[PDB]
C-alpha cells in the first residue's frame, strides 16, 4: 500500500494515469470537465447547453478540479482524443 | 485564566490499535504532556506477566530441548507474549505439561486461581512425536519493563505494562489569527488485557494524582480552567 | 578575531559583512574582540568625542557641556534617532555623569554601534553547535523567543516620504485636509491641514499628506451623476492625490517639516508647498532575517523556539540560537570555533590556578590574563592573538556559577537537555558565547505579493508601482522550464492575461469575482507593439489567416 | 506541501477571497469585500483557508537552470513573512538558506491548475531528469542522522550474547516493541547486534527462501540479527520491500531510492523520502555530531614530521650541487620524500583521528590546515590564488549560460509525435568489457533495443523494444553478451521530431516517454545547467557543438592498413599502407608537441582502421563525416561530448546529447538543383554545422530574428517574403498562441469530456 | 513486583525567590519527562503581573527625549521592561510616577494603586537633573507568557498613549536533574528534584502551584 493521500496527492497519479493514454491527456481530461462543473454550479450552458455533474459524492467545499479528477478516478467518465 | 477548549478524539487503526488526537493546544503544550504521556502510558499501568521460567530436562543445557522443535531461546519468545492478568500480586505458580505429538497453545496451561491467560490460541510450541513437556513459569504483576536477572531456572524479561509500543507526533492547526496551534497525536497498540481508551484514562489518571502533589501546596493559584 | 584562521573567502565575506550590520537598540560590545574597535569607533566621527580636557557641567538626553579647566565652554549637542540614508536609526547616548572629569579625546556620548566607545556590531549570544531537528539546515537558525521579548535584536528603521504642491498645465497643487471621496474615520488622524499628526500610528495605505490638484472637464459617467444627486454630494472639483503608505509598511510618525510659500522659504519654480514625513519602525528580530557573525557566516532565521523548548544548560540556562555544523571539512571555518569557546571563556572568567610554577602553555602569555572575572571583553589582534595552548588552557579554568557546578568542560561541550522531551542530549554539544550581527536584509523589505496593480505605460506589463504591488519578471529562462514540462496553459496564462493582455487581466478578475470560467487569452500587446516596430522599419508584416488572407489587431 | 506567509498569501488571492467573504453574508458587496480584505480584519482568515485549500501554487528560484527549478505545492498558512521550503526539494532548486528568494506564482484557470497538480507537482518530480537518479534523496544532516541510525558497534550496551552453559542467549527479544523499551531503560543501544523476530517485516530474498519458499511473511514470525536502528529504519521503507540490513550510505540510500523507485509508485517513493527525512533529522541531533578544537586541531606529529622531511629536500639540494645530482635522480628522490612525508602525514592524521569523530563520520556517511594559523606572509600568498577562483567562477556562469541559450535555440522545436517510427536502425553499445563497463549507466540505461539480444547457447534474453531496466542489464550481463543494438534517435526516421520508442523511458518518470513530451529543451538544460562545474572544459564543449575546427587538429586514418611512422626534427610522418594495396595516404605535416594516439602507444606496423584516430587530439567533425558518414560523426560528438562532462564527474544521458547532435545533420548541400524530406519529393551531401548556423537555418523567421541579430533575419526575410507558419513553439510564445507541445499539442487539446450514461444514472 | 509508596512532593529553600521540590518516588525513565513537563509549564503559563501601556504627559510617542532627563524615552522604555510588579487587578489599573529636580528615579518612585505592589523599588529608571521633570502613569494589566505591543490601532488608545511589550513571567531560571538510585539492584526507582525561582512577584511554591492547577487540570480523561 501506500498509506494514504494528503489533499492534493490523492487520488494517486499512476491510477489516474490508467484511465488516460499521458499525463498531458489527463490534464486536459480532467480541465475540461472542471470547466463543466463549475458551469453546473453556474447557470450552465448558457443557450442550448445542460451541465452534468459532479457524478461522485462532492465533498464539503471541494474544488471543482478536484472533483472532476475523483471522476476520472472512477471511470465515471469516457473521453475520445482528436 | 480560560484555555480555547481543547478536545480529546480517537480513531481506531486496529482491534487493539488505536490513535488519539488533541486539538488545539497551546504552543507549544504539545510537547510539554506529550512525552510524559508515553511515558505514562509505557511504564505506569499496572499489569501481570511472566517473571522467571523453569523447564524440566533443561538445567545446564543452553541450546536445544528434545522432543520440542522450538529451540530454547525461540520458546521464551512465544511464553513472552502469553498475556494474562493476575491480580494475586505475589508470584504464582502456573503449570503447563502435554504429551503426545501436538501443539501447546497456552490454552493447555491451567492457570491457578486468581490469574486468567487471555490469548488461548497462542502458539507456545510444537510436540514431538511421543514427547511430553512440563513446563512451570512465575507470574507476578509489575510496572513498565523490567529486564531478566536455583538450577534449570531461567530469569526470563517482563513485559509487565499492557501497552506494547507507543509513539507520538505533533501538528499545527486552528488558523483564525496564529497558525502555530499545536495538534497533539498520539499511537498506542495495546494487548487485549486492556482496551487502547481504558490505558489512556489509567495513564491521565495517575498523571492527574500526580501532579496533585504541586497543585497541593496552593489550591488558590490562577493555572488555567 | 582569528583572522589567521579562516580563509581568505570567509574573511573577505566576514568584512563585507560586517558593515552590512544595523544598529541595534541596546549596541552591545563584543565580547571577545580585536584591537581596532576602539580607533575604529572615535575615528568614524558617529562618536562624541571630548575636545579639551575638564568636568561635565550638565548632562542631558539633548546636549552634553563641558567645563574645561583651561575656562572655555565646549558643548554637545546629540543626534536623536536621525534617520540615516538607508533608514537606519542612529541615536548618540552620553555614557557620562555630572561631576565626571573627562580627558582629552575621551568619549563622550556612544554612537549607533558603539558601546563604551567601541564598535559594538552585533551581540553576544550563547550558541550550541547541534543540530536541532532538521531546523537549523544548510545555513538556517535558530533563535531563542528571548531574543524577542528582550528586544536584543530589535533595530529601530526610519523611512522617509515626501510630497509636494506645484503649479501645473492647468492649476496650481493644494495640499489640503478634504478629500473628495472619503470617511471622517480615514481623516481622523490628519490635523487641520491635512498632514498626518505627529506620534500617529499609520498602517498600510493610511493618508499621511491630503494633497489636491486641479482636474480637467470632468465629463463624469451617468451611473455616478445619478447617485451624486440621490445621496446629496456635489461632484468635487478637481482630483484626490494623497500621500498614502507603502504597501507592507507600518510605524509611527516621528516628525513633520513643512516648506510653504507664504512662509518664503526656496523652493524650485512653481513649487508652492513642500512637507516631508519621517516614520520610524521598532523591528523585532523576525524569522526570515539574515544573521551572520565576523567570519563570512551567514544565514537566515528559520525557525524561533519558546525559550522553553531550546537545549538548555543544567543551570537550566537556555542557549541563544542552535547553528549546525555549516563547516564541512576542508571548507573548515576555523576561526568562527576560536571565538565561540573565547566567548564563554570571556563570559566565566577564568583562573590559571598556578602551584608549583605555571603550565608550560602560559610560558608565552603576559600577566593579566592569568585571573580574569566574569563578563571580561577580551582583544586577541588579528595576526598576534590568542593560541590553541593558550586556548585549552582557559578552557581548563573556568569559575562556576552559582551553587558552584560546572557548565562545560576542557572540551567546550556540555550535555544539553532538550526542552522538549526533558531528556539531555546524549552527547555532549559544543556551547559558547559568539558575537553574531543584524544584517540590512530584512523579510520586511523583502516581503512581496501582488494580485492586481499599476501597469505601465508604453508596455502594458504589471509595473512595479511606486507605492507597491511589483509584479515578479518571468523571465527567458522560466519560460523554458515552463516549456519542458509541457504545460502550455499555464506558460500563455502568464505571458497574456497575467500581464499584456489589456481586456484579458480586466475580464480574468472578473471572471474571478463572479466565479465563472477563465476566459481565453487574447493578444498580448508586446506582440502588437511588435508588428508596430516592425512597420516603422518599413517592413509590411501581414498576420495572415489560414484563409483570411491579412488581418489587424484594431 | 510549502510554507506561504499570511499576508503573502492574502493578496495573492485577494480576488477569490473577496468573493468567498461575499457569498458568506460577512461583506454585503464586492467593495465591501476589498477594504474588509485591505485592512485585515480577522475575519478573512478562516475564509483563506478555504480558498488555499488543494489550490496549488507555483514556486520558482532564480537562476532556472532546469524544469525542476519550478514545482507546485500545497500552500500553508504560515506565521511570519518567510516562505517555508521542504528540505528535499533544495537540491533541485539549489536553494541556500543564506538570504535566498523564490517567486510564488498563482494558477487560475483550470487547465493551469491542472498542469501544476499532476506536470509540475512536486512529489511527482523525484528523478533527475537528465540522470534519471533521485534527487529528492535525503542528503547533509538526513544522511549522518541514518548513518549513525543504522551503524552497527561492536560492543554494544545491549549486546547479544551466544548462549552460555548456564544462561541462554541474551540478546534476543520478542518483538520490536520489546527493544524499543529495553532502549528506553539503559538496556539496549540502538547500535547493538541483538537479534529479533520480525512479524510485520520482509527478509532478505536470499535468507528467506530458505526459511519460506511457501510465501513471503504476511504476520509469519522470523528472526534475524540486526540492530534496533536498522530494524526502525526497515519500518521507514515500505511493508513489501525486503530487509536491507546495513549501515546506510548516500550511495546505499541512493542505491536503495533508486531500486525501489522503480518498483514502487512514486506516491509509495514520495512517502518513503519523507519518512527517511523525520529519522534522518531526528537522528541527526541525536548523532552526537558537534565541531570544537579538540575535533579539528593539530596533530601534533604532522609539524614536527614536515620540518623532518623539509631537511631531507634541503640536504639532497646540498648533495645535489656538489656531483651528486646523477640528473633525474634529483626529481625522482624529492618527489619520493615528498609523497613518503605527504603520505606518513595521512597515516598520522588517519589513525590520530577517532574512528567515530565528527568530522570522520561526515566524511564516511557521504553527506559532503589553518589550524596552526598563518603569519603576515602566508596569508598574502594565499590571497593571490583564492582571488583567481573567484574570478574564474564568474566566467563559468556567464558562457554556460549563453551556452544552453544556444542549445535551447536550436532544440526547442524537437518534440515526441508518435509513438513508434517502426524503423529497424539503430546503435551499437559497448555494453561491459569485464569478461562491466563505467559507463552503461548513460549510454544502455533507459534505453529501447532495435534488435533481440541472443546468447551464443540459442538462448534469447530481452526481447526488441524492451526498457533495458537495470534488472535486464544484469540478465544480459548473466548470459555474458558484450554488445548491444539500441533505437536513437540519431536513427529515428520520424518526419517530424522524434517518437517515443526511439527516445526511450523518461528519466523523470520511469517509464515510456509521453507522446508530448519536448525533449529537445529537456535536453538543452540537462546539459547547460552542470556547466556550473566546468573547468577540456566549457570552450571545449562550445567547440564541439558550434562545429568549429578543433583547436589543435588531428588526423583521422582515411583507409584501411598498415601504418609507417617515419621520424624527423621538423615533423613526424605517418604512412598508411593500404589493405587493397592501393595508393598510399601520406600525413606528412605532423607536429612532435601533439604525441601519439594510445591503443600501448601507435607504433610502426601496427594495423588501423578507417576510423581510428592517429594522433592525440580532437578531430575535425567535417573530416570524419566525409570518411565515416554522418551516423559515425554523430557517435564521434557524443563520444567527446559526454567524455569532457564525465571528466568533471557529471552524469548526462546519451539521448540528451544525441537530440542536440541530430539537430546538426539535419541539412544538405545543394551542388546542382537543405532538409532531406524536401528531396523524397539534384545531389546533395550530408553537412555538418554548429547550432548556432543550424537555428538561424530555421524555418520560422520571426523565431531567427528573436534568436540572434534581428537586422540581416528581418531584411532577408523581408526580401525573400518567407511566411512563418507559427510551427514552431517560440513563435506561439511571441504572440500568445497554445505552444505545440505538452498540452498544446492537437490530439491532447481536443479531447471531449462527456460522464457516461451509467454514471449519469447514479446521479 | 508493584512496590508500591505513593509520590512524596515535600518543599525545601535555598533562597527566598527559588526553593528547591523533590518528588519520591516513581518508575524509571519518569523524572526526565516529568520534571520538563512542569518547566515547560511554568516559563510560560505563570500569571502575571505586568505593565501594557504607558504615558508620560511631555511627549507623544516613543522617539523623543524629555528635556533635563539622561535616558530617551526609548531607553526609559527598555528600564522599565525590567519592572517585576504584581497585582490583583481582574481590570487595567494605572499606576502614577512624578519625579522633580535633582536625583535618581526609580521604581520605590512608582506609587502604586490600591491592590498592586512594585517587588523592586531600587531598579533605576533614569536620572534627572536641574531642569528634568518626569510624570508618567503606567497601566498595569494581568495576563500571562508574553504578549508584544498592544498597538493603540487595534485598540482604541489615541495618539497619547505608547504601548509596551509587557511580560508576565513571575518564574526567572528552572532546572532539574535526577537520581535514580539502585537502578535494578534490588529494586529500580527514580527521584527529581526540582530547582524553581521566581521574580519576586510569588513564592516558588505558588508557581509550581500554579503550574500544577495546570497541568492537572490538562490531563482530560473522557
Ligand atoms: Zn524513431
Amino acid at each position: 500500500a501506500y498509506d494514504t493521500p494528503l489533499g492534493i496527492t490523492n487520488p494517486p497519479i499512476d491510477e489516474l494515469l490508467s484511465r488516460a493514454s499521458s499525463k498531458y491527456a489527463l490534464v486536459i481530461y480532467a480541465a475540461k470537465r472542471a470547466r463543466q462543473i463549475n458551469d453546473y454550479y453556474n447557470q450552465l450552458g448558457d443557450g442550448i447547453l445542460e451541465y452534468v455533474g459532479p457524478l461522485v459524492e462532492p465533498g464539503l467545499q471541494e474544488k471543482p478540479l478536484s472533483i472532476a479528477l475523483r471522476e476520472i478516478h472512477g471511470d465515471l467518465l469516457e473521453h475520445t482524443e482528436g | 485564566l480560560i484555555s480555547q477548549r481543547p478536545t480529546l478524539s480517537e480513531e481506531t487503526v486496529a482491534e487493539n490499535r488505536s490513535r488519539f488526537v488533541i486539538e488545539p493546544l497551546e504552543p507549544g503544550f504539545g510537547y510539554t504532556l506529550g512525552n510524559s504521556l508515553r511515558r505514562t502510558l509505557l511504564s505506569s499501568i499496572p499489569g501481570a506477566a511472566v517473571t522467571s521460567i523453569r523447564i524440566d530436562g533443561v538445567l545446564h543445557e543452553f541450546t536445544t530441548v528434545p522432543g520440542v522443535k522450538e529451540d530454547v531461546t525461540d520458546i521464551i519468545l512465544n511464553l513472552k507474549g502469553l498475556v494474562v492478568s493476575s491480580d494475586d500480586d505475589e508470584p504464582v505458580t502456573m503449570y503447563l505439561r502435554k504429551q503426545g505429538p501436538g501443539v501447546v497453545t497456552a490454552g493447555d496451561i491451567v492457570p491457578p486461581a486468581g490469574v486468567t491467560v487471555h490469548n488461548p490460541d497462542m502458539h507456545i510450541a510444537t510436540l514431538n512425536d511421543k514427547g511430553k513437556l512440563e513446563v512451570e513459569l512465575v507470574v507476578e504483576r509489575g510496572r513498565g519493563y523490567v529486564p531478566a536477572v536455583e538450577i534449570g531456572r531461567i530469569p526470563v524479561d517482563s513485559i509487565y505494562s499492557p501497552v506494547l509500543k507507543v509513539t507520538y507526533k505533533v501538528e499545527a492547526t486552528r488558523v483564525e489569527q496564529r497558525t502555530d496551534f499545536d495538534k497533539l497525536i498520539i499511537d498506542v497498540e495495546t494487548k487485549n488485557s486492556i482496551s487502547p481508551r481504558d490505558a489512556l484514562a489509567s495513564a491521565g489518571g495517575t498523571l492527574v494524582e500526580l501532579f496533585g502533589l504541586a497543585r497541593e501546596l496552593n489550591a488558590d493559584s490562577e493555572h488555567i480552567e | 578575531p582569528f583572522l589567521e584562521h579562516d580563509d581568505a573567502n570567509r574573511a573577505l565575506m566576514g568584512a563585507n559583512m560586517q558593515r552590512q550590520a544595523v544598529p541595534l537598540v541596546r549596541s552591545e560590545a563584543p565580547l571577545v574582540g580585536t584591537g581596532m574597535e576602539l580607533r575604529a569607533a572615535i575615528d568614524a566621527g558617529d562618536v562624541v568625542v571630548a575636545d579639551k580636557t575638564g568636568v561635565i557641567e550638565e548632562v542631558s538626553a539633548d546636549y552634553i557641556t563641558v567645563m574645561a579647566d583651561d575656562g572655555t565652554r565646549q558643548s554637545y549637542r546629540l543626534r536623536k534617532f536621525a534617520r540615516s540614508n538607508h533608514g537606519t536609526c542612529a541615536n548618540q547616548r552620553p555614557i557620562v555623569d555630572a561631576g565626571q572629569r573627562v580627558e582629552a579625546g575621551q568619549v563622550i556620548a556612544d554612537g549607533p554601534c558603539t558601546q563604551n566607545g567601541e564598535m559594538a556590531l552585533g551581540k553576544n549570544l550563547l550558541v550550541a553547535i547541534m543540530p536541532w531537528e532538521g531546523h537549523n539546515y544548510e545555513d538556517a537558525i535558530i533563535l531563542s523567543n528571548r531574543l524577542v521579548e528582550e528586544d536584543v535584536l530589535t533595530s529601530i528603521h526610519i523611512e522617509e516620504h515626501e510630497i509636494d504642491a506645484r503649479d501645473t498645465k492647468l492649476g496650481a497643487e493644494e495640499i489640503t485636509r478634504d478629500i473628495p471621496n472619503v470617511s471622517d474615520e480615514v481623516l481622523a488622524d490628519l490635523d487641520e491641514r491635512g498632514i498626518v499628526r505627529i506620534g500617529a500610528e499609520v498602517r498600510d495605505g493610511d493618508i499621511l499628506v491630503g494633497k489636491v490638484t486641479p482636474k480637467g472637464e470632468t465629463e463624469l459617467t451617468p451611473e455616478e451623476r445619478l447617485l451624486r444627486a440621490i445621496f446629496g454630494e456635489k461632484a468635487r472639483e478637481v482630483r484626490d492625490t494623497s500621500l498614502k503608505v507603502p504597501h507592507g509598511e507600518s510605524g509611527k510618525v516621528i516628525g513633520i517639516r513643512v516648506f510653504s510659500r507664504e512662509d518664503d522659504d526656496e523652493l524650485p519654480a512653481g513649487v508652492n508647498e513642500l512637507v516631508r514625513v519621517y516614520v520610524a519602525q521598532k523591528r523585532k528580530i523576525s524569522d526570515g532575517d539574515k544573521l551572520a557573525g565576523r567570519h563570512g557566516n551567514k544565514g537566515v532565521i528559520g525557525k524561533i523556539l519558546p525559550v522553553e523548548d531550546m537545549p538548555f544548560l543544567p543551570d537550566g540556562t537556555p542557549v541563544d540560537i542552535i547553528l549546525n555544523t555549516h563547516g564541512v571539512p576542508r571548507r573548515m571555518n576555523i576561526g568562527q570555533i576560536l571565538e565561540t569557546h573565547l566567548g564563554w571563556v570571556a563570559k566565566a572568567g577564568w583562573n590559571i590556578d598556578v602551584a608549583a610554577g605555571v603550565p608550560d602553555w602560559a610560558s608565552k602569555l603576559p600577566e593579566e590574563l592569568y585571573s580574569a572575572p566574569a563578563d571580561s571583553t577580551v582583544a586577541t589582534p588579528v595576526f598576534d592573538g590568542a593560541q590553541e595552548g593558550e586556548l585549552a588552557g582557559l578552557l581548563g579554568s573556568t569559575l562556576p556559577n552559582r551553587d558552584g557546578e560546572v557548565m562545560v568542560d576542557a572540551d567546550g561541550k556540555s550535555t544539553l537537555f532538550d526542552g522538549r522531551s526533558g531528556e539531555p542530549f546524549p552527547y555532549p554539544v559544543t556551547v559558547g558565547y559568539m558575537y553574531i550581527l543584524k544584517l540590512h536584509h530584512l523579510v520586511d523589505d523583502k516581503i512581496h505579493a501582488r494580485s492586481t496593480g499599476p501597469y505601465s505605460m508604453i508596455t502594458q506589463q504589471p509595473l512595479g508601482g511606486k507605492a507597491q504591488f511589483g509584479g515578479q519578471r518571468f523571465g527567458e529562462m522560466e519560460c523554458w522550464a515552463m516549456q519542458a514540462y509541457g504545460a502550455a496553459y499555464t506558460l500563455q496564462e502568464l505571458l497574456t492575461i497575467k500581464s499584456d493582455d489589456t481586456v484579458g487581466r480586466v475580464k480574468v478578475y472578473e471572471a474571478i469575482v463572479k466565479g465563472e470560467n477563465i476566459p481565453e487569452p487574447g493578444i498580448p500587446e508586446s506582440f502588437k507593439v511588435l508588428l508596430k516596430e516592425l512597420q516603422s522599419l518599413c517592413l509590411n508584416v501581414e498576420v495572415l489567416s489560414s484563409d483570411g488572407a491579412a488581418i489587424e489587431m484594431r | 506541501q510549502c510554507g506561504l506567509p499570511k499576508l503573502m498569501a492574502l493578496e495573492l488571492f485577494k480576488p477569490f477571497v473577496m468573493k468567498r467573504l461575499v457569498d458568506l453574508n460577512h461583506a454585503q458587496n464586492i467593495k465591501s469585500a476589498k477594504r474588509m480584505v485591505e485592512r485585515q480584519r480577522p475575519q478573512v482568515w478562516d475564509v483563506l483557508e478555504e480558498v488555499i485549500a488543494e489550490h496549488p501554487v507555483l514556486l520558482n528560484r532564480a537562476p532556472t537552470l532546469h524544469r525542476l527549478g519550478i514545482q507546485a505545492f500545497e500552500p500553508q498558512l504560515v506565521e511570519g513573512k518567510a516562505i517555508q521550503l521542504h528540505p528535499l526539494v533544495c537540491e533541485a532548486f539549489n536553494a541556500d538558506f543564506d538570504g535566498d528568494q523564490m517567486a510564488v506564482h498563482l494558477p487560475l484557470s483550470a487547465e493551469a491548475q491542472a498542469e501544476a497538480r499532476i506536470l509540475m507537482l512536486s512529489s511527482n518530480n523525484i528523478l533527475s531528469p537528465a540522470s534519471g537518479k533521485p534527487l529528492a534523496m535525503p542528503r547533509l544532516d538526513m544522511v549522518t542522522g541514518l548513518y549513525y541510525l543504522t551503524t552497527l558497534v561492536e560492543g554494544a550496551t545491549g549486546e547479544y550474547q551466544a548462549a552460555t552453559k548456564d544462561a541462554p542467549e541474551q540478546g534476543v527479544y520478542s518483538s520490536p516493541a520489546e527493544a524499543i523499551m529495553a532502549m528506553d531503560r539503559g538496556a539496549l543501544s540502538v547500535r547493538a547486534k541483538i537479534k529479533v523476530r520480525l512479524t510485520e517485516l520482509r527478509p532478505p530474498t536470499d535468507l528467506e527462501a530458505q526459511l519460506f519458499e511457501n510465501g513471503w511473511k504476511p504476520g509469519d514470525a522470523w528472526t534475524a540479527e540486526t540492530t534496533l536502528g536498522r530494524v526502525m529504519f526497515n519500518e521507514l521503507l515500505p511493508k513489501s520491500y525486503p530487509f536491507v540490513n546495513e549501515q546506510m550510505h548516500k550511495k546505499v540510500q541512493a542505491r536503495i531510492i533508486n531500486d525501489l523507485a522503480e518498483r514502487f509508485p512514486m506516491i509509495v517513493v514520495a512517502q518513503t523520502v519523507d519518512k527517511l527525512k523525520d529519522a534522518g533529522f531526528y537522528w541527526a541531533t541525536r548523532s552526537g555530531v558537534t565541531v570544537s578544537m579538540a575535533d579539528v586541531l593539530v596533530p601534533p606529529q604532522k609539524q614536527e614530521i614536515l620540518e623532518r622531511h623539509e631537511a631531507e629536500a634541503d640536504a639532497i639540494e646540498r648533495k645535489y650541487q656538489r656531483g651528486a645530482l646523477n640528473h633525474t635522480e634529483r626529481n625522482e628522490s624529492l618527489v619520493k620524500i615528498w609523497q613518503d612525508a605527504t603520505e606518513e602525514v595521512g597515516k598520522a592524521l588517519e589513525e590520530f583521528y577517532p574512528a567515530d569523530n565528527p568530522i570522520i563520520t561526515i566524511v564516511k556517511s557521504g553527506a559532503t590546515s589553518f589550524r596552526e594559523g598563518l603569519t603576515v606572509l602566508e596569508y598574502f600568498i594565499n590571497t593571490h590564488g583564492a582571488r583567481k577562483g573567484l574570478a574564474d567562477t564568474a566566467l563559468r556562469t556567464a558562457d554556460s549560460g549563453y551556452l544552453t541559450r544556444r542549445l535551447v535555440d536550436v532544440s526547442q522545436d524537437v518534440i515526441v509525435r508518435e509513438h513508434d517510427c517502426e524503423t529497424e536502425r539503430g546503435i551499437n553499445v559497448t555494453l561491459a568489457e569485464r569478461g562491466r563497463d563505467a559507463h552503461v549507466e548513460t549510454s544502455a540505461f533507459a534505453r529501447t533495443l532495435a534488435t533481440d539480444a541472443v546468447d551464443a547457447n540459442g538462448n534469447v534474453i530481452i526481447e526488441r523494444g524492451h526498457d533495458l531496466g537495470d534488472p535486464a542489464i544484469d540478465a544480459l550481463l548473466a548470459a555474458g553478451i558484450t554488445t548491444v543494438k539500441v533505437r536513437s534517435v540519431l536513427t529515428c526516421t520520424s518526419a517530424t521530431g522524434v517518437c517515443a520508442m526511439c527516445y526511450g523511458r523518461s528519466m523523470a518518470t520511469g517509464k515510456l516517454v509521453d507522446i508530448g513530451e519536448a525533449v529537445g529543451i529537456v535536453a538543452a538544460q540537462s546539459i547547460g545547467e552542470p556547466g556550473t562545474q566546468l573547468t577540456g572544459g566549457l570552450p571545449r564543449v562550445q567547440e564541439l557543438f558550434e562545429a568549429r575546427v578543433p583547436r589543435n587538429k588531428a588526423p583521422i586514418a582515411d583507409v584501411a592498413g598498415r601504418v609507417r611512422l617515419e621520424e624527423s626534427d621538423k615533423f613526424f610522418k605517418i604512412t598508411i599502407v593500404p589493405d587493397d594495396g592501393g595508393e598510399e595516404v601520406v600525413y606528412d605535416k605532423l607536429s612532435k608537441r601533439q604525441r601519439l594516439r594510445v591503443i600501448g602507444v601507435l607504433s610502426d606496423g601496427d594495423h588501423v582502421e578507417v576510423g581510428d584516430q592517429l594522433m592525440e587530439g580532437a578531430a575535425d567533425p567535417h573530416e570524419v563525416l566525409r570518411v565515416q558518414g554522418p551516423r559515425e560523426v554523430q557517435i564521434h560528438l557524443v563520444k567527446e561530448v559526454q567524455e569532457v562532462y564525465r571528466a568533471q564527474g557529471v552524469s548526462i544521458h546519451d539521448k540528451h546529447i544525441e537530440v542536440i547532435v541530430r539537430q546538426m545533420l539535419r541539412r544538405v548541400t545543394i551542388i546542382d538543383s537543405t532538409e532531406r524530406a524536401e528531396f523524397e519529393a539534384a545531389a546533395g551531401r550530408p553537412v555538418l554545422m554548429g547550432i548556432t548556423k543550424a537555428s538561424l537555418a530555421t524555418d520560422s523567421w520571426l523565431s531567427a530574428a528573436s534568436f540572434q541579430e534581428t537586422t540581416r533575419v528581418l531584411t532577408d526575410a523581408a526580401i525573400n517574403c518567407r511566411s512563418d507558419k507559427l510551427n514552431g513553439l517560440k513563435e506561439n510564445v511571441i504572440i500568445g498562441k497554445l505552444i505545440p507541445a505538452g498540452t498544446g499539442i492537437s490530439r491532447y487539446r481536443n479531447i471531449q469530456v462527456q460522464p457516461t450514461e451509467e454514471a449519469r444514472a447514479a446521479a
